[PDB]
RNA sequence: GGGAUGACCCCAGGCGGUAGGGGAGCGUUCCCGAUGCCGAUGAAGGCCGACCCGCGAGGGCGGCUGGAGGUAAGGGAAGUG
RNA sequence: GGUGGAGCCUGGGAGUGAGGGCGCGAGCGAUAACGUCCGCGUCCGAGCGCGGGAACAACCGAGACCGCCAGCUAAGGCCCC
RNA sequence: CCGUGAGGGAAAGGUGAAAAGAACCCCGGGAGGGGAGUGAAAUAGAGCCUGAAACCGUGGGCUUACAAGCAGUCACGGCCCCGCAAGGGGUUGUGGCGUGCCUAUUGAAGCAUGAGCCGGCGACUCACGGUCGUGGGCGAGCUUAAGCCGUUGAGGCGGAGG
């Protein structure tokens, strides 16, 4: 049995986000729990609610018994990117595109 | 033992209860064929001439097939020129039975 | 073609005709093709970089901008400019030779009535127009409905009463057209008709 | 009436990009690197089949030439002793006899030392 | 005699008119108008009969 | 030549190709065919295929998706690649 | 003599009307130019398809309908690459 | 929305038969999600039919750190996969060969033009005349126009004229 998380429409760059998930991938929940809190990046706060849901999730919904969770996969798409117009020098004005990710955390049971 | 044979402008090395897969003969299916008429024993010193007369090998003809496509294909550079053209390629199959 | 059963409540006779003996698939094809297009509805149009609402000015100005290089936005070359050669109203219609469509009328008869597909009757009393009334009287006269039926007669009550059949399709005499004829499997007159048509051919 | 273009070009150049399929880049994946990337596999498939028959040609001859001088003489003269015997039944092809059957080899070159 | 036996003789039908559109039919790129200049040019030439 | 007045066997030849001329075909939208036929036991569209037919443009078939349409043979007309 | 993708007649559709290299014959130039202008041929143009020339439109070989892991040759080659 | 003004002038349609538009519970500040529930279908969940391509991402197979290149093609071999095997699919180590497409030019891989990539829009037509050809009607003749009558998308009449 398996349990997920997706957060949607994170307004934070898929390129930077993905960095610290790549942090926490096949770690246990806990070492998960540890390496989040100190890592400084403005994504470990995102993930790390994800995280948590997806742990929630996991015994709350699906019975998964917490103390063997880890990070079985995890992984952030690109969503939908709004953009904005940057005036410039000369009359310019072009477009920068403050973007989008969906986090997704996937949570399975350790087999000892 | 074995034979070196001579069929469609080719030259094989064959074995008794070998299929060998040759260029299209006219022959009914299931037939016997006569293969003329070949070049060497396996046992040896007969090579000789152009062909060693009296020896013969006698294959069954199984069918009559048509090879993988090959897409033959020609382009030309800045002059506006393609062609597309498929060809496959009939043959025929047979089984080595015996060698005389 | 020549012998022709007539159906009068006495008799079962047969009647003799006229009726060119052999046809010529391509005149037939050609009176149809005419048919089928003088009655063309003509009507398909679009507009063109003319036509189109947009204005007369000149989008930027073809150099130093390094863009392409532009006329008015209603130019075809942009989506939701003028069209380029695209329909307009006109008119499909055209004279088939008068020779050509008589031909082609005594022709189309010809070719049901060598198959025997033809029948000319007298009178009905199928008449007084009920559908359930004619269906009796074409049940007698060997109609199932069991193949198209091109019925011709000048009677109004008769036609009425056809009508609505699926396989019946009705017309005056005046308007036999070869058309009609020939996406009928069988053709039926009576003797008023079949004579104005025999006064028409000829 | 009027005929967009609908489906049919997407289907033509969806023949393409199957075609293609392995090729490094934007030539696997973009219809007009695959288009050029092809045309050019094309011609090459068909030179190069007109050139397997010249390579493997080459090869037959390297290791007739090769087991001849083992048995001391050259190829050059071992194709004229053997034309000469009327033996035309090598068609190096068979030069798989050189190496399978050595013996059959070896009396092949005696019919051919003898010219 | 059917409609959907009509059909016309082997000429008439002619039709398959001409073409600008791909390689292969030639009739393509320059589209039977070759290359060149005022001939090619969109309104043409001046009227030839004079 | 084979006398089948032919759609077909045999034999012999020709077939690099730009501007161009010529010829045969494929496909797209629409009409007659159609008050019909296919369809929820699954239409059009999509995604796959190492399979079958075609020289090629293409057509089939099969699986998955999709969920309400599609439209043979023969012919007609174009906002047809 | 010569049956040839030969010829001539009538008629429908053209494209071309910037050529280029090389051999040979001249003129211009300086018994210069990958120069220039003519003539006869050729080839590239359109054969940047194939083999040779180290590589290289036009020099030597040779006119590519398709397929083969068959053979003989051309120019050019046979010490190793 | 742009323009002082005359004036210019867009984008942007589709859940389901039915809102039955997801009470309640869990993580959460929320957004969002996970169970529950609805529904024939919920990767039909409202950023809602189908959901292509470019583009980004996770997992797997084969592969690569002494080679050198228009990226392919021919060959053999290693590994992985489908199987009845002589079979086929994937990938690619080594070896042969190999100067992108279009355009324009006597000549282009050309260090000459154009193109970041994908999808969609995008250019030989119609009318009337003319001229050849072709498929048919009638032939010393052929043929009607405007109009009149009639018509389930029925045709016929009309001979001025050409
Ligand atoms: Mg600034
Ligand atoms: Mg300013
Ligand atoms: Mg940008
Ligand atoms: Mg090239
Ligand atoms: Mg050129
Ligand atoms: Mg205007
Ligand atoms: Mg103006
Ligand atoms: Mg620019
Ligand atoms: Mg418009
Ligand atoms: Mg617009
Ligand atoms: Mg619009
Ligand atoms: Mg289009
Ligand atoms: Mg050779
Ligand atoms: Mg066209
Ligand atoms: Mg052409
Ligand atoms: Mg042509
Ligand atoms: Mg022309
Ligand atoms: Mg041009
Ligand atoms: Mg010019
Ligand atoms: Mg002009
Ligand atoms: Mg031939
Ligand atoms: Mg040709
Ligand atoms: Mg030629
Ligand atoms: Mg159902
Ligand atoms: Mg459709
Ligand atoms: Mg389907
Ligand atoms: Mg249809
Ligand atoms: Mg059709
Ligand atoms: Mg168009
Ligand atoms: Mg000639
Ligand atoms: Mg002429
Ligand atoms: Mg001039
Ligand atoms: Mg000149
Ligand atoms: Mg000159
Ligand atoms: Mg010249
Ligand atoms: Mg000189
Ligand atoms: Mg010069
Ligand atoms: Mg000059
Ligand atoms: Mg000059
Ligand atoms: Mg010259
Ligand atoms: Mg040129
Ligand atoms: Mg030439
Ligand atoms: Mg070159
Ligand atoms: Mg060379
Ligand atoms: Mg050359
Ligand atoms: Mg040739
Ligand atoms: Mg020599
Ligand atoms: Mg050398
Ligand atoms: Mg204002
Ligand atoms: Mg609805
Ligand atoms: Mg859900
Ligand atoms: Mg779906
Ligand atoms: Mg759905
Ligand atoms: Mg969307
Ligand atoms: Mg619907
Ligand atoms: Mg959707
Ligand atoms: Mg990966
Ligand atoms: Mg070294
Ligand atoms: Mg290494
Ligand atoms: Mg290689
Ligand atoms: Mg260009
Ligand atoms: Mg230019
Ligand atoms: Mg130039
Ligand atoms: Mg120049
Ligand atoms: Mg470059
Ligand atoms: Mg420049
Ligand atoms: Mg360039
Ligand atoms: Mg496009
Ligand atoms: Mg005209
Ligand atoms: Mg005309
Ligand atoms: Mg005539
Ligand atoms: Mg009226």
């Amino acid at each position: 049995m398996e349990a997920k998380a997706i957060a949607r429409y994170v307004r934070i760059s898929p390129r930077k986000v993905r960095l610290v998930v790549d942090l926490i991938r096949g770690k246990s929940l806990e070492e998960a729990r540890n390496i989040l809190r100190y890592t400084n990046k403005r994504g470990a706060y995102f993930v790390a609610k994800v995280l948590e849901s997806a742990a929630a999730n996991a015994v709350n919904n699906h019975d998964m018994l917490e103390d063997r969770l880890y990070v079985k996969a995890a992984y952030v798409d690109e969503g939908p990117a709004l953009k904005r117009v940057l005036p410039r020098a000369r009359g310019r004005a072009d477009i920068i595109k403050k973007r989008t990710s969906h986090i997704t955390v996937i949570l399975g049971e350790k087999h000892g | 033992m074995f034979a070196i044979v001579k069929t469609g402008g080719k030259q094989y090395r064959v074995e008794p209860g070998l299929k060998l897969r040759v260029e299209k003969l006219d022959a009914e299916p299931g037939a016997t064929v006569e293969l003329p008429v070949l070049l060497l024993g396996g046992e040896k010193t007969v090579v000789g001439t152009p062909v060693v007369e009296g020896a013969s090998v006698v294959a069954e003809v199984l069918g009559h097939g048509r090879g993988k496509k090959i897409l033959v294909s020609k382009f030309k550079a800045k002059v506006q020129y393609r062609r597309k053209k498929g060809h496959r390629q009939p043959y025929t199959e047979l089984l080595i039975k015996e060698i005389r | 073609v020549y012998q022709i059963p007539v159906l009068s409540p006495s008799g079962r006779r047969e009647l003799a005709a006229d009726l060119p003996a052999e046809i010529n698939p391509h005149l037939l094809w050609e009176v149809v093709r005419w048919q089928l297009a003088k009655r063309r509805r003509g009507t398909a149009s679009t507009k063109t970089r003319g036509e189109v609402a947009y204005s007369g000015r000149k989008i930027w100005p073809q150099k130093h901008t390094g863009r392409a290089r532009h006329g008015d936005i209603g130019a075809p070359i942009f989506v939701g400019g003028g069209v380029v050669f695209g329909p307009k109203p006109r008119d499909y219609s055209y004279t088939l030779p008068k020779k050509v469509r008589k031909k082609g009328l005594a022709m189309a008869v010809a070719d049901r009535a060598r198959e025997g597909k033809l029948l000319l009757v007298e009178a009905f009393a199928g008449v007084n127009g009920k559908t359930k009334e004619f269906l009796a009287w074409a049940k007698e006269a060997g109609l199932d409905g069991s193949e198209s039926v091109l019925l011709v007669t000048g009677n109004e009550l008769v036609r009425r009463a056809a009508r609505n059949l699926p396989w019946v399709v009705t017309l005056a005499p005046e308007g036999l057209n070869v058309y009609d004829i020939v996406r009928t499997e069988r053709l039926v007159m009576d003797l008023d008709a079949w004579e104005v048509f025999q006064n028409r051919i000829g | 009436p009027r005929a967009k273009t609908g489906v049919v070009r997407r289907r033509k150049h969806k023949k393409i990009l199957k075609l293609a399929k392995g090729y490094w880049g934007l030539r696997s994946k973009s219809f007009r690197k695959a288009r050029e990337t092809l045309f050019a596999a094309g011609n090459y498939a068909y030179a190069h089949r007109k050139r397997r028959k010249r390579d493997f040609r080459r090869l037959w001859i390297v290791r007739i030439n090769a087991a001849c001088r083992q048995h001391g003489l050259n190829y050059s003269t071992f194709i004229h002793g053997l034309k000469k015997a009327g033996i035309e039944v090598d068609r190096k092809n068979l030069a798989d006899l050189a190496v399978r059957e050595p013996q059959v080899f070896a009396e092949l070159v005696e019919r051919a030392k003898a010219a | 005699m059917k409609l959907s036996d009509l059909r016309p003789n082997p000429g008439a039908n002619k039709r398959r008119k001409r073409v600008g559109r791909g390689p292969g039919s030639g009739h393509g790129k320059t589209a039977t108008r070759g290359h060149k200049g005022q001939k090619s040019r969109s309104g043409g030439l001046k009227d030839p009969r004079r």
